[PDB]
């Protein structure tokens, strides 16, 4: 897992973490990781926790 | 919406950083990181009738006291560092300055 | 009284006391 | 007996999480950012304290 | 090719205390460890097929 591809295209309105340190995420060993898509309304965002 | 819903524990896991691998070394003091787990302590070498599946060993505290190497399967025994309080016996100043 | 045969010069009650009554690491 | 159960259940404290999101400490510390990662610190101080 | 061909019977029967196995991948020794997990119940109202 590296990250920079993430931070690639990276024009994000919102990219904060709750668990993790985005800085750090490269630091760590990851099991049964999951992602998800989907597309919501603007304002909708910060529902999103 | 993009969510990423990583699950972090005291595992070996699969999935991991891209930092390098480095050789391993005995009898001796070291800070070691095994798939994201950080301990000081020296490794040694492990009698210890490790299950197949089994990964880690535990003491009757839940400490790590034993683990097995990702890269290499072999177990290896954690052992803390040499530490210990220390007393300085002295006479009086006035008497003498000798410790 | 003392017994002088065994080595740690205990009587036979006093052994008798001392044998009747009985994870260190962790703690240390 | 009170001795060795005391001594027991001391040691055993140190494995409650006391609110934090682990209970060992160099996890906290190699997984999370200096301003939140003091917040867990003082939880877990606190809580041996 | 989907042929009825198996007739079964059905008996009750004790469990006893079998049905225990190793709940995750960690080495313990000389411990005695609880854990919340699915276990089959000791002495359970077990069933039998023939
Ligand atoms: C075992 O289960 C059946 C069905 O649940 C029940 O009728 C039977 O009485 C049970 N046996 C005992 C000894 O309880």
């Amino acid at each position: 897992a590296d990250y920079s591809v993430i931070y690639n295209f990276a024009p994000f309105f919102a990219f904060k973490c709750y668990g993790v340190s985005p800085t750090k995420l490269n630091d760590l060993c990851f099991t049964n990781v999951y992602a998800d898509s989907f597309v919501i309304r603007g304002n909708e965002v910060s529902q999103i926790a | 919406v993009v969510v990423l819903s990583f699950e972090l524990l005291h595992a070996p896991a699969t999935v991991c950083g891209p930092k390098k691998s480095t050789n391993l070394v005995k009898n001796k003091c070291v800070n070691f990181n095994f798939n994201g787990l950080t301990g000081t302590g020296v490794l040694t070498e492990s009698n210890k009738k490790f299950l197949p599946f089994q990964q880690f060993g535990r003491d009757i505290a839940d400490t790590t006291d034993a683990v097995r190497d990702p890269q290499t399967l072999e177990i290896l025994d954690i052992t803390p560092c040499s530490f210990g309080g220390v007393s300085v016996i002295t006479p009086g100043t006035n008497t003498s300055n000798q410790v | 009284l003392p017994d002088p045969s065994k080595p740690s010069k205990r009587s036979p009650i006093e052994d008798l006391l001392f044998n009747k009554v009985t994870l260190i690491c962790a703690q240390k | 007996n009170h001795n060795a159960q005391a001594l027991n259940t001391l040691v055993k404290q140190l494995s409650s999480k006391f609110g934090a999101i682990s209970s060992v400490l160099n996890d906290i510390l190699s997984r999370l950012d200096p301003p939140e990662a003091e917040v867990q610190i003082d939880r877990l101080i606190t809580g041996r304290l | 090719q989907c042929v009825n061909l198996i007739t079964r019977t059905q008996s009750y029967t004790n469990s006893f205390t079998r049905g225990v196995y190793y709940p995750d991948k960690v080495f313990r020794s000389s411990v005695l460890h609880s854990t919340q997990d699915l276990f089959l119940p000791f002495f359970s109202n077990v069933t039998w097929f023939h």
